[PDB]
């Protein structure tokens, strides 16, 4: 099975780690919690 | 063609093998990849205040 997505111009808070590994990311438009 | 003045000490920072530029709080570069070494070094600017 193969999966296609579409891309969308979206503001993300992107959690870098001590490595610099983006690990968790929060969609800024998603729901009232996220805003 | 990053242009800055400061000190080139060594960064200790694990750069992913794409980086080029490292960032800590805001639009200042703190870690810098050697264009021909590719040893990743730190700008600290120089002693002031």
């Amino acid at each position: 099975a193969y999966y296609v997505g579409y891309l969308q111009p979206r503001t993300f808070l992107l959690k870098y780690n001590e490595n610099g590994t983006i690990t968790d990311a929060v969609d800024c438009a998603l729901d009232p919690l996220s805003e | 063609g990053l242009k800055g003045t400061g000190v080139l000490t060594e960064s200790n920072k694990k750069f992913l093998p794409f980086q080029q530029f490292g960032r800590d709080i805001a639009d200042t570069t703190d870690a810098v990849r050697d264009p021909q070494t590719l040893e990743i070094l730190d700008i600290t600017p120089c002693s002031f205040g």
